């Protein structure tokens, strides 16, 4: 559950990504799929190869989708809804999978956006990557 | 804990440049904001009421420090964390009945704080040495739980 | 998040509780204490004997805020707030201990109400627990 | 795993009462419908898009059964739980990457369906007792992680 605070913290330090989505993103999947190797397992369809053009244009639709959910963060289960369906119904992945991503986030933020990953901003960030998690976790369609 | 020779040179020398009086208490405070209820095993330390308290807490300066200090010690000994970590797990696990996550989570906030700290020389293979380094701790601190 | 279907199966149950919410709360309590003894750091205050008064009237309390849950299914943010601020800013409680009361809550109820703790309804009380432990372990105010 | 005399007569007489062949199968099927990502290890069972589905499914059934046969060698080597599920663990951890946090599900899905099968004798010492018994279990299965 976000509080105010949480809500403002998000969204002034997820816009500070702006025109670089794709980069912060296929980074912070490059990072999940070398930290944690079982990750691998969903996506035997994708070249993972560094500097892949898939994990790239994969990379701006995962930092899409986390700026779509900022403009509904009130409204999530509503606008997250077909990927919901997509990661809880069809490729029903373990939740543990996106505990590692988050963090590959946080991880990928703390490094290119130091200014902004302040402790109270990490502290919303956590729990807004959190509530995105459990809404493309949750079969409730 | 297994680290290939490339991945031992690459931790051995960012661990090296870790600025010892800030990393420790940085990974603690966050810990500290970033999952509230571990507050509860610090009462000792005073105000941790609002995250500029608690990141200039002298005792979360000094105890993250100390916590630095044990991570240094599980990169000096990674053959044998169980051995390392025993009287720390004795501590941890049947003195203070910490719930083992929450040393995942401190793991993971010290890799953050890395990152933050490193920013691009933090790249995504030393972050995965750094990562296997982290579970290590976090699953010796865990041995006593058994 | 939980789905209409989920909604629907808590109502149904919480209602066949009915007049005994308040035994199942004490004993649900009473099964963590004994299974989970770290839980009890939480209670150094409270006479934990069997059959105490003051677990029984504790019991009742969290059973009464688990009906009021179930009554605000959709505003539990609002309708716990005062719950919330209890747990997580003055207990600090860590949030496994609510996996473990959640858990042992299930079993009373499948010991209890065996017709009435099918698999569908094991299913969507889990993710209602889930739900209110998130609400009661954060901090939005 | 240290089970006081009493508990381990209670364990031991409850369990020589367990119907053999809806245990293991209730157990795995609530598992499947509870924490609906399990079913990804699954798909050669066939059918699993309903709980009736789940709980109908003779793959389920089986493998339940199997599983309950684990959790009864488990009962039978107390003293040496990390020797009993050694291969069961690398065939989890190494060749099924299966995250531990499912083992400790299922294990508290089994109490959850001891509890249902025996109602009010299901008792809040009896469960204590089973549950010494699935951490066990659990923390075996995940050992060949590190
Ligand atoms: C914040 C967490 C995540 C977000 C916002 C997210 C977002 C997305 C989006 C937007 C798509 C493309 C949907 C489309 O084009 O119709 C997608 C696909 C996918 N996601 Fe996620 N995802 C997340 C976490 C995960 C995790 C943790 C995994 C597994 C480790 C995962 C595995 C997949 C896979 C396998 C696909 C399909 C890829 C393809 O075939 O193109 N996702 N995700
Ligand atoms: C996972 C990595 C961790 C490491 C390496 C670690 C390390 C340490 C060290 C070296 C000590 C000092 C021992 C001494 O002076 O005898 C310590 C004390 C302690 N640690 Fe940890 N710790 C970890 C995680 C945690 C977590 C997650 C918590 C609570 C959430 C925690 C709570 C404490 C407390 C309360 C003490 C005693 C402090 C005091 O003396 O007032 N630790 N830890
Ligand atoms: C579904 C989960 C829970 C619910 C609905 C719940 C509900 C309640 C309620 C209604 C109160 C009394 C508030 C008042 O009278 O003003 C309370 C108090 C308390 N709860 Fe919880 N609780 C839950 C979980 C937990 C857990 C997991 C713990 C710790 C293991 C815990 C520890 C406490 C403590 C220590 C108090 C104060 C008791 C007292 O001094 O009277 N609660 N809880
Ligand atoms: C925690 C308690 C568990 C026990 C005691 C257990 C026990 C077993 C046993 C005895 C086997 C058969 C070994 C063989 O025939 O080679 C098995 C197979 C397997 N287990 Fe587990 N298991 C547990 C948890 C899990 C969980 C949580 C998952 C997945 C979420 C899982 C997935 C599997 C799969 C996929 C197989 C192979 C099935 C096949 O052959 O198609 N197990 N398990
Ligand atoms: C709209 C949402 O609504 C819910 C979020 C929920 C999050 C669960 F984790 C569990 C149940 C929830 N129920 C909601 N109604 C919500 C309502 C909130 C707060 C804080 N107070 N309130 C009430 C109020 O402002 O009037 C935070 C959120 N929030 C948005 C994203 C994440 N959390
Ligand atoms: C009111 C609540 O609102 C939220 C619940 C949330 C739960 C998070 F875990 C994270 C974010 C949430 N945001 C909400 N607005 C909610 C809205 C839902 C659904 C299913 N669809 N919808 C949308 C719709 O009916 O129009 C389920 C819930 N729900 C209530 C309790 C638990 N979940």
């Amino acid at each position: 559950v976000l509080s105010p605070a949480d809500k403002t913290n998000v969204k002034a330090a997820w816009g500070k990504v702006g025109a670089h989505a794709g980069e912060y993103g296929a980074e912070a999947l490059e990072r999940m799929f070398l930290s944690f190797p079982t990750t691998k397992t969903y996506f035997p369809h994708f070249d993972l190869s560094h500097g892949s053009a898939q994990v790239k244009g994969h990379g701006k639709k995962v930092a899409d989708a986390l700026t779509n959910a900022v403009a509904h963060v009130d409204d999530m289960p509503n606008a997250l809804s077909a990927l919901s369906d997509l990661h809880a119904h069809k490729l029903r992945v373990d939740p543990v999978n996106f505990k590692l991503l988050s963090h590959c986030l946080l991880v990928t933020l703390a490094a290119h956006l130091p200014a902004e990953f302040t402790p109270a901003v990490h502290a919303s960030l956590d729990k807004f990557l959190a509530s995105v998690s459990t809404v493309l976790t949750s079969k409730y369609r | 804990v297994h680290l290939t020779p490339e991945e031992k040179s690459a931790v051995t020398a960012l661990w090296g440049k870790v600025n010892v009086d800030e990393v420790g208490g940085e990974a603690l405070g966050r810990l500290l904001v970033v999952y509230p209820w571990t507050q509860r095993f610090f009462e000792s330390f005073g105000d941790l009421s609002t995250p500029d308290a608690v990141m200039g807490n002298p005792k979360v300066k000094a105890h993250g420090k100390k916590v630095l200090g044990a991570f240094s010690d599980g990169l000096a000994h990674l053959d044998n964390l169980k051995g390392t970590f025993a009287t720390l797990s004795e501590l941890h696990c049947d003195k203070l009945h910490v719930d083992p996550e929450n040393f995942r989570l401190l793991g993971n906030v010290l890799v953050c704080v890395l990152a933050h700290h490193f920013g691009k020389e933090f790249t995504p293979p030393v972050q995965a040495a750094y990562q296997k380094v982290v579970a290590g701790v976090a699953n010796a601190l865990a041995h006593k739980y058994h």
